[PDB]
């Protein structure tokens, strides 16, 4: 069995553990992932705006 | 409080008459007159006893 150790700073997890079934070696959408994280860039919008 | 590019146009004439005069004319019952034949206003001149 492989094995990676994940590290975070927040409270509300304090003292557990948290554990699943992960794939590496995939980048595509599959019912085999945990989780895929949604992401379209967007980009900085600068202008003057006179309001109130 | 909200922002849009707005796209303006502002119209200057003007109409002027200067011929005082007018002829026009009014044409009613044609659908009336072609569905319905017409023939002839013929007027009996009386020579009947009546004058």
């Amino acid at each position: 069995y492989d094995y990676t150790i994940a590290r975070i700073s927040d409270l509300r997890m304090k003292d557990k553990i948290v554990m699943t079934f992960i794939l590496p070696n995939e980048s595509e959408p599959h019912p085999l992932q945990h989780g895929v994280l949604g992401f379209i860039p967007e980009y900085l919008v600068d202008f003057n705006m006179i309001r109130n | 409080q909200r922002i849009g590019r707005e796209i303006r146009l502002t119209p200057r004439y003007r109409y002027f008459n200067f011929l005082p005069i007018m002829l026009v004319i009014n044409v009613i019952n044609l659908e009336e007159a072609i569905a319905q034949r017409t023939a002839l206003d013929v007027n009996e001149t009386q020579v009947t006893p009546a004058s």
